[PDB]
């Protein structure tokens, strides 16, 4: 059977790349911090990096300290560091928009190659290399489009200063793909809430991911009430569970982990650590309720 | 042979759609979504047979 | 100077077609019933028809009585009737949508042959009901290309196109809740509608808490208002009407009428709160 | 190419807008963000229209060329 938690992931020694994403007020950034905190704690021997391309600068806001292009150890953790970067800025600095955009996946590839440069620059200079990276992906756009590039890139090469850089990109991207398509090296974690639109958007995300040969076995469902353990909340929960029952039927072989709603916003290492444990061991509204209330 | 198997999948795809639109994606979301997956699968097949069909034609001039 | 309610619409004597739609658990069907109830009460002289292509058969569920292909007066109302039809079935009986829609128009004129003054469409939550709306453009182009043949060897639909692009005859009412996805989906709906030259000035925002008048609810409301503030900036010239969340599901004429008044006169969490609680 | 010099000009603008809109949070900025989305669609529409004028212009020249 398939456990409704991330434990196998959280304790995984093979994975070098964990992608976390979802669209909406779904609580993406908090999930990314939880996942990164859990792995870090569970694997003190390995050094982790959490990076966010989200423009809103959510990491600094979540941990309560300032992060940037320069990797910093999050205060209170000796194995976890954070980076917040703007890939569009990184492009604008260096930089035919018609010629680029005309083909799908080129614009994203150039944006991504900038974040890879930043990472290896943080590893070289300091001398501290990261064992596993957690990407908090932008809530909008399609970030992984560059994964189907080589296929559509080598197909447009056969028929057809410029030629070189293109084939070079094809090469780099294929080298990456060899990583991102290995389920033991790389996986994607979807974040949704139980409501129709989020669940639809989440399905399409999964499909797109499968089309890139990206491994996705994991879905985090946030903001669940578990009200039966306020007449308004009670009703809302009745709906959340309506879809919950069907999510479980839709992805059977997925780890679909159910996360409790917390009033107000979760911030700071302490609250995050206390909350992030429900990714490793499934939250139980009966026993764990006290933990949730004390965060308020 | 080939050209018949295409026309039959276009029919199937059609019948599925007509059905999926008879059910509530809200209430039935599990089933509904499964059906959506199948529809995409068929659209991929139909557009595979169109290719095969027009191909063995263009090549038939020999 | 644009009121956050539907009163102008509800009391409108010009409108023959009101379309109501939105995707999700947004509360579409309840909005459609409210709008229809309000007009009916406010205009006792006119006869209204509320019809739903939603497969889930939500009308019968909302009013608590059985409806079907045959128009029935909703018990308790002498000016309002209901129809629930499946355009697929009728079908078997922009081109795909057009053929589906022409079937509902036939049903309507068949029920009249008592004529209805104004029709309220509860549109299907999925697909696009109005690809037909784009059709009288596309259908008249079928007739422009058709008549092109005659010279070698319509106005009936044209006046329909004119009626659908006439803001005084026809309008669309969007239903959303204040959350990102619903609001995005609602924007795109509006744009698509504008592309058909369909008039949409009206957005109903459902399931609002107004909690400040439960720590969980309080927080949720803080978000709802976050987006609410921006909705107001996004569509200034729209009537964006804010509707209170009601615990449990609203059903039956009574509860519906009591709830539907907040479309005509904006709900006030301060004064109107008692009305909401008594429904729960 | 009074026409063509526009196609590149508006393709540049469209590009710059996108780069910007992706620097802002649709969650926090949703009002502005959406406005920008509207403009982007407006430009894409002007882009495809120009693309078609060219196709229509060059087909008109090659007609005069045949005649
Ligand atoms: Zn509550």
């Amino acid at each position: 059977t398939v456990e409704p938690n991330l434990h196998s992931l959280i304790t995984s020694t093979t994975h070098k790349w964990i992608f976390v994403g979802g669209k909406g007020g779904v609580g993406k950034t908090t999930s990314s911090c939880s996942i990164a905190i859990q792995m870090a704690l569970s694997q003190p021997n390995k050094q982790f990096l959490l990076i966010s391309t989200d423009p809103a600068h959510n990491l600094s806001d979540a941990f309560g300290e300032k992060f940037g292009k320069d990797a910093r150890k999050v205060t209170g953790m000796n194995n976890l560091s954070c980076m917040e970067i703007d890939p569009s800025a990184a492009l604008k600095d260096m930089n035919l928009a018609d010629l680029t955009g005309s083909i799908p996946g080129i614009d994203e590839a150039l944006s991504f190659m900038e974040v890879m440069k930043h990472i290896k620059r943080q590893e070289q200079g300091e001398g501290e290399t990261f064992d596993t990276v957690i990407f908090d992906t932008a809530p909008t756009g399609h970030t992984l489009r560059f994964l189907q590039l080589p296929n559509t890139l080598s197909k447009l090469l056969e028929k057809f200063d410029i030629s070189g850089k293109l084939n070079e990109l094809k090469a780099n991207v294929e080298t990456i793909r060899q990583q991102f398509t290995d389920p033991d090296l790389t996986t994607f974690v979807c974040v949704c809430i139980s409501e129709f639109l989020s669940l639809y958007e989440t399905e399409r995300l999964i499909q797109e991911l499968i089309s890139y040969d990206m491994d996705v076995n994991s879905i985090i469902v946030n903001q669940l009430l578990f009200a039966e353990n306020c007449k308004r909340c009670q009703a809302r929960w009745k709906m959340q569970k309506k879809y919950l029952d069907q999510i479980d039927e839709l992805y059977e072989d997925f780890h679909v982990v159910k996360m409790p709603l917390c009033a107000g916003e979760i911030r700071g290492l302490n609250n995050l650590t206390k909350f992030s444990q429900f990714l490793n061991k499934e939250y139980n509204p009966i026993t764990d309720g006290k933990v949730i209330y004390e965060l308020e | 042979e080939l050209s018949k198997k295409y026309l039959a999948k276009v029919k199937e795809r059609h019948e599925l759609k007509e059905f999926n639109n008879s059910i509530s994606a809200q209430d039935n979301y599990a089933k509904w979504t499964k059906n959506n997956r199948k529809l995409d699968s068929l659209d991929k097949e139909i557009n595979n047979l169109k290719d095969e069909i027009q191909s063995e034609n263009k090549a038939f001039q020999a």
